[PDB]
């Protein structure tokens, strides 16, 4: 597939071709001088340009387990933010789907792994390096997702209080005022603890919830 | 791969996050103590630099080779 | 100072990658740099690899190619002799029992028939820990609570081409089962426990169901809510009288409590989809039972390949746990396309379980040629209310023409709630509306028409007929089956039917009942047997005579294998009839204008108003699939047989031609059939032969479908 | 599928000595593909054989046919018998013919009749050729117990345990006695002395050399029965050292870098012996500097070879004899005794040779 | 209206007649968890309180809760005691 050549020429076929958007070839040609020269200067920047390839080419697993590698072998390096965020855009995009997106599908209610863990990574980074340029789009995404997280919470507590399960609505909505307070689905939960308050003839306890609901109205 | 206006640098997967809704906080009347502030999902006040959405450049750091 | 590429040549029965997972434990890898002095090292360490294989006669051979900049080229050979084989297997001290029949339980073998594979003459210590424990097994679960094992030896010939295995054992003797003394805190439920514990005097001790006898202790406490319990048995043996009493301490610990529930890996597939279906609830004392239920239940969805369970316990809680449901999303859903033998002609077809994960179930198909066109709708909400009530529809428009013509649309609605866990009713309307014009006359249709009034003349093309009916459908469905798409154990039964209620033109009513059976062999539910019937009966009410456009048709790929679709049942018989519309050459011959007098037999299917079908069905691994994707081909020998009669034939008047009343004419056929869930849905492939065949049937021996 | 490796060919050579066949008796179903000791022994005028199985002969040493026969098998349905697994090597001295098994089982035959004197059971298979010696029988079994009977009764009397390593070659060294003593090999690669009485311990040493990292690299044991003369015994190993160790202490005199499981011979000052890769070599009793070496017959698979006539013999498992002179060292002549071929040791005494085939059949040459 | 199947919906804590016996004024909050479990539901606006809620809704039968609800002091010790027969 690949010649054998000096590093040198090998990497500069591997920009001309990232650079003319040809991410297949340029994955190859990277790979492979990262696996003949794994110890020449070139160490960095073929791990860099590995990961940038891997996610523009929706190899996501691949371009995690490079991040993975990259963050060991160089936990102090000075474009570290750079790889942060690239594994939290990573899960992001991970998160997606193409079909139900045309269709004008709600993936609220999905499985939410892949935003929890898009949401640590951007946290670390935005905690970790506040001067970065990534840190305000960083920021964006992370007010997203945990909306994203909370619709996810109150479409659980929807269906308990379909099924009439008042214990497992209560808990869950406590949850969600512990966890995420500030968002809207906190809101939109709010009265389903109330109900599920009253449907125990538990009243004086839902007054409480109650009150919350009066004090926070439009 | 592909052939499109300047598909090198800018993120994949439109813009839909930038609409999202700001988050407030919940009042507590008189009288209760809310639970709110037992979380760890807190996004801290930043004024931090950068772009947003298409406008980033993704395209990684030079290494000084 | 580096190697710049490494090479393996010679090596058969290893995987490359795993020579080099060695070759790396020495420290020897791509980049790295090499000393020429070790190359013996390095093929000593090869070499001694192979003794896992049982080559213990191999060889290795490395060679070292200088590169340009003072790089390296290694490149191994390998020299992989015979495998040692086991010359005999030889068990010392054993007096009750013959060397043989010990032995025959042995995964390892000493001698292979020619006749049939039961084993290899192969070695592998790994296998001989597994026999070992099976002859502990064999020995301990008939009495012999003293059975221990002395000492063993493996041996190898000077040649190292044999192995021979031998073991020493002490029998001791067998003994009696005196009682049992289930004691501790059981937490309650000691009438059901102590009915657990039910032993015989007189009965010889058994370790295997003092095994059984503590896991059904555990899931007794486990049904409960006491899923961590500590449940330890303690023989006490008396060589005295060789009497053994059998004490048991249970110990159940704290009822847990289900936190949360939680669902992994349905990536499309909504949240909802999944809880709907599950028996234990967040917020609620635990239960094994109802945990695996859900399992159960999802299982029989169909929308997942696997669906795992978990209980992790939440960590600084006494007496709480987390529900895990890890579940791997199936491409639920066929697709089917086309174009026709032969201008535009094109048929088309898609069906979605789950469509975009709502649960919903959407169907759509149609064809369009210069002949006919034809397109349907269905959609079914699987969960219309909480339930598990279901709301379907469906709407359907036809229209064929040869001349022969025949227009047909209608609608329906159906409403099905369950009954029980596995049960389920239905009750629906339909409307159906059916325009027929210029048909030529046959027996078959003229009696029917003449049932219903009309007095169309025989020897003419040129009469309608029009009709409209309101029919009440209702049904009935049996489910328990494994899973939804290959299932391994379990039944199904599906009864269907319909009668027209009072205003609609025609009267009649209809009956189906589609079954299928698993019974699973192996016990690891690969080799399985099927068994599958279809049945069948319609007829009219009053003078009213049953349609004959909604006949039952029988020989496809789905009925009776190896026959072409819809071909058994009767035959038209045609009045000898003008040519009202025109008389095309090389056709048309069947009772045309020219000649043809009398009433003349024919081979065109026309169907019956009653059907039997039936089928048995092996099931068998495919030989040439890794059992990494094993799960998505099926391979089935199979036996099918079916009829289809007409109950109103009338012998006596048409007695020059068969009696299509008879139910005798048993169509029959077998062979083999290959099925294989590919990205366009399931597909099957089947080859088999009419062994068994009438008069006028058309043979169809290799079948292709989606 | 892959087929052996190395098999030098039958070298051509002039049959300037004159050997000859007889007997071809057949004695059974012979020891087939399985590696036992079932070499014939001699006694008088008349010989013993085994079977691999309950089959038990004397045949007249002057014409091979038997005066008298019987069966060791024992019933284990209708119609169907337990094989003897008999596998010890034939002994023979006052009235008794003993044997051994591995169904653990010992036999003691009466001479002129053939029938059991006695039976007992030992401590597993007893793999190893009984001896006797102005004592009680010895037996090497299996489990590394060497284990002592009496001879008129099959009583055992004192028993000795030996470490038994994880992988070891089939079979077990024959014990040797002298002034008393027994001197043994074990499977461990130790060369072990104990006094006859009970068993009483005298000395033990190590020969084994390999100490490799794994089983079969560490595979390495005294699997040849030692030799004792003038005060000295000779031990070998696998892929051990040839040593010469002092009967007294234990301690050794000289090593040689060579290994084989086949046992070797010893006269005057020149000791004989098989390698493990079939070579042919003569050797000093001083120091085992080598003498000659012949190393044309390479994994044939060759016998244990016997002295006779001054010319060593050796079998292979293509059924030929090679004939060895000391003059030279060249091949006097050759025959091709049998189809199936030799895996047992032959027998000489008397001026009488014979050997036993892999499928039970007794030749006789001269 | 007529309905013809729905699951045992089986909510809340597993009291028993011994247990709600057990506990007394005076209790530290490990006393209590040890005697009858760790809550379920619990008070969280500002207060010490616990719910011990058993409800069964065995398909169309009916209902039934006992309601057990202990209030503590600031400092953990059970100070009152309300348990609620049936609804």
């Amino acid at each position: 597939e690949v010649p054998d050549n000096p590093p040198n020429e090998i990497y500069a076929t591997a920009q001309q071709k990232l650079q003319d958007g040809n991410w297949r070839q340029a994955i190859t040609q990277l790979e492979a001088l990262d696996n003949r020269y794994p110890f020449g200067p070139y160490s960095q920047q073929v791990q860099l340009d590995l990961i940038y390839a891997y996610y523009k080419n929706a190899d996501l697993p691949l371009a995690q387990a490079a991040i993975d590698r990259f963050i060991r072998l160089n936990p102090t390096h000075p474009n570290i933010d750079y790889v942060m965020y690239m594994r939290g855009l990573t899960n992001m995009a991970l998160d997606d789907s193409a079909l139900q997106g045309f269709f004008g599908v709600d993936r609220s209610d999905r499985d939410p792994q892949h935003a929890r863990a898009a949401f640590s990574d951007f946290s670390k980074l935005v905690r970790g390096y506040p001067n970065s340029q990534y840190t305000t789009d960083a920021t964006k995404r992370l007010v997203f997702l945990k909306d994203r997280l909370a619709k996810y919470e109150y479409s659980v507590a929807e269906y308990y209080t379909e099924r009439g399960a008042w214990v497992a609505v209560v808990n869950r909505v406590e949850g969600m005022l512990r966890d995420y307070p500030d968002t809207q689905a906190t809101r939109d939960a709010l009265p389903l603890m109330e109900n599920a308050y009253r449907q125990m003839q538990m009243n004086a306890q839902a007054e409480k919830v109650a009150k919350i609901i009066a004090a926070n109205s439009s | 791969c592909s052939s499109d206006s300047r598909y090198k640098r800018q993120v994949s997967g439109d813009e839909a996050y930038l609409e999202a809704a700001p988050l407030a906080e919940l009042h507590a009347p008189a009288g209760m103590i809310l639970p709110v502030t037992s979380g760890d999902y807190a996004i801290p006040v930043t004024n931090g630099s950068g772009a947003v959405g298409k406008a980033l450049d993704i395209r990684p750091p030079a290494q000084p080779l | 100072p580096t190697i710049a590429s490494i090479t393996f040549s010679g090596n058969k029965s290893v995987k490359d990658d795993m020579l080099k997972q060695n070759l790396e434990a020495s420290g020897v890898r791509v980049g790295e740099s090499l000393d020429r002095t070790t190359i013996a090292d390095i093929e000593k360490g090869l070499e001694d690899f192979y003794y896992s294989v049982g080559k213990y006669s191999a060889s290795v051979k490395a060679v070292v190619t200088p590169l340009p900049r003072n790089r390296v080229d290694l490149k191994l050979v390998f020299q992989e002799g015979v495998s040692a084989e086991i010359q005999q297997i030889n068990i010392v001290g054993n007096h009750a029992f013959t060397t043989d029949e010990l032995i025959s339980h042995f995964q390892l073998r000493d001698e292979v028939p020619w006749w049939n594979v039961v084993g290899d003459r192969k070695y592998q210590k790994q296998k001989l820990a597994g026999d070992l424990e099976t002859l502990r097994s064999y020995y301990l679960d008939r009495g012999y609570a003293r059975f221990n094992i002395d000492s063993t030896q493996v041996s190898l010939t000077p040649d190292k081409k044999g192995i021979y295995v031998t073991v020493n054992i002490t029998e001791g003797d067998q003994y009696k089962l005196s009682g049992v003394e289930v004691s501790g805190n059981l937490a309650g439920h000691s009438a059901e426990i102590e009915q657990l514990t039910k032993i015989e005097p007189g009965e010889l001790y058994n370790g295997t169901k003092v095994t059984k006898m503590e896991d059904d202790i555990k899931k007794l406490l486990g049904r409960y809510g006491y899923a961590y319990p500590r449940v330890q048995s303690m023989p006490e043996i008396n060589d005295a009288d060789k009497t053994v009493k059998l004490r048991v301490n249970v110990d159940a610990g704290n009822r847990f409590y289900v936190r949360k529930i939680r669902f992994e890996g349905n990536d499309t597939s909504k949240d909802a989809v999944l809880r709907r279906e599950m028996r234990q609830m967040e917020g609620a004392w635990l239960g094994s039972d109802l945990v695996d239920q859900g399992k159960e239940r999802l299982n029989r969805l169909g929308f997942f390949e696997t669906v795992d369970t978990d209980t992790q316990r939440v960590p600084g809680s006494p007496d709480q746990v987390d529900v895990v449901y890890k579940v791997k999303e199936r491409n639920t859903g066929s697709f089917n396309f086309g174009i026709g033998y032969g201008g535009v002609s094109f048929q088309a077809g898609v069906q979605q379980d789950n469509w975009l994960g709502t649960g919903y179930a959407v169907g759509i198909n149609g064809t369009k040629n210069d002949y006919q066109t034809y397109a349907e709708l269905s959609v079914t909400n699987p969960y219309f209310t909480v339930d598990g009530v279901s709301l379907g529809g469906r709407l359907f428009y036809n229209d064929f023409q040869a001349d022969y013509t025949n227009k047909s649309y209608g609608t329906d609605v159906t409403l099905g709630f369950p009954i029980n866990e596995y049960n389920s009713l239905r009750a629906g309307l339909g409307y159906v509306h059916n325009s027929l014009s210029n048909m030529q006359p046959q027996v078959a249709m003229w009696r029917y028409l003449y049932s219903m009034g009309e007095h169309p003349s025989t020897s003419d093309q040129d009469n309608s007929f029009k009709t409209d009916d309101f029919t009440f459908n209702y049904g009935w469905t049996y489910n328990k089956l494994d899973r939804g798409y290959f299932p391994t154990d379990g039944s199904r039964v599906n009864l269907t039917g319909k009668v027209t209620i009072p205003g609609s033109d025609n009267e009649y009513y209809k009956v189906t009942l589609d079954t299928a059976t698993y019974v699973p062999i192996d016990d690891d539910h690969k080799w399985v047997v099927l068994g599958r019937t279809r049945w069948g009966y319609g007829d009219g009410l009053g003078g009213k005579e049953m349609p004959f456009y909604e006949n039952f048709y029988a020989g496809g790929s789905s009925t009776v294998r190896g026959f072409q679709s819809n071909t058994i049942g009767p035959k038209a018989v045609y009045f000898p009839h003008q040519a009202s519309n025109y008389d095309p050459d090389y056709d048309y011959e069947c009772a045309t204008q020219d000649g043809a007098k009398d009433l003349c037999k024919s081979d065109d299917a026309v169907g019956g108003n009653a059907m039997a079908v039936a089928s048995l069905e092996f099931i068998t691994p495919t030989p040439f699939i890794s059992d990494k994707y094993a799960n998505s081909v099926r391979t089935s020998f199979f036996w099918d047989m079916g009829t289809v009669w007409d109950t109103n034939w009338d012998s006596s008047q048409y007695s020059g031609y068969p009696d299509y009343s008879d139910p005798s004419n048993i169509r029959m056929s077998a062979g083999i059939a290959l099925q294989w869930m590919s990205p366009l849905g399931p597909l099957v492939f089947s080859y088999a032969q009419p062994f068994k065949k009438y008069d006028g049937d058309k043979a169809e021996q290799f079948q292709f479908n989606i | 599928e892959e087929d052996v490796v190395k098999m030098s060919p039958l070298p051509t050579v002039e049959n300037q000595f004159t050997p000859t066949t007889a007997w071809s008796t057949s004695v059974g179903s012979g020891i087939g593909n399985f590696y036992s000791n079932l070499h014939p022994a001699l006694a008088d005028n008349v010989v013993y054989a085994a079977d691999r199985a309950g089959l038990v002969k004397a045949l007249n040493a002057d014409d091979g046919k038997e005066i008298w026969s019987v069966s060791l098998a024992e019933k284990d349905g209708w119609f169907s018998k337990e094989p003897a697994l008999l596998s010890g090597g034939v002994t023979v001295s006052g009235g008794h013919v003993y044997i051994g098994s591995e169904k653990a089982q010992v036999y003691a035959l009466n001479t002129s009749d053939g029938t059991v004197a006695w039976q007992t059971k030992v401590a597993g298979e007893a793999l190893s050729r009984p001896v006797v010696s102005d004592g009680l029988v010895l037996i090497h079994t299996s489990n590394g117990q060497l284990q002592a009977l009496n001879e008129a009764d099959g009583a055992v009397k004192w028993t000795v345990n030996l470490d038994m390593p994880s992988l070891s070659l089939r079979g077990e060294s024959a014990p040797t006695t002298a002034f008393g003593a027994a001197v043994v090999g074990g499977d461990n690669g130790r060369v072990s002395a104990v006094l006859m009485e009970q068993g009483q311990m005298i000395w033990q040493q190590r020969i084994s050399q390999a100490t490799g990292s794994t089983e079969i690299d560490r595979l390495s044991d005294v699997d040849t029965t030692p030799v004792v003369v003038n005060g000295v015994v000779f031990a070998l190993a696998y892929n051990g050292n040839l040593t010469a160790l002092d009967l007294r202490s234990g301690q050794i005199m000289w090593k040689r870098e060579l290994g084989s499981v086949n046992d070797f011979i010893v006269d005057g000052n020149r000791i004989y012996l098989v390698d493990q890769n079939d070579r042919v070599m003569a050797l000093t009793i001083d120091g085992g500097v080598t003498l000659w070496t012949q190393s044309d017959l390479l994994h044939r698979l060759l016998t244990s070879p016997v002295l006779y006539n001054g010319n060593l013999v050796v079998g292979d498992s293509e059924g030929y004899l090679h004939w060895i002179n000391v003059e030279d060292g060249r091949f006097v002549a050759q025959q091709k005794v049998d189809s199936s071929g030799f895996q047992t040791e032959p027998v000489a005494a008397d001026g009488k040779l014979l050997i036993q085939a892999k499928d039970g059949t007794v030749y006789s040459i001269t | 209206e007529r309905v013809v199947y729905r699951p045992d919906i089986n909510q809340g804590n597993y009291l028993t007649a011994n247990d709600v016996s057990k506990i007394r004024v005076g209790m530290t909050q490990q006393q209590v968890a040890y005697a009858l479990g760790t809550p379920l539901m619990s008070d969280p606006f500002g207060t010490n309180t616990w719910f011990y809620v058993f409800r069964q809704q065995p398909g169309h039968e009916g209902v039934t809760q006992q309601t057990l609800t202990l209030t503590f002091n600031s400092s953990g010790v059970l100070t009152n005691i309300d348990n609620k027969p049936a609804l």
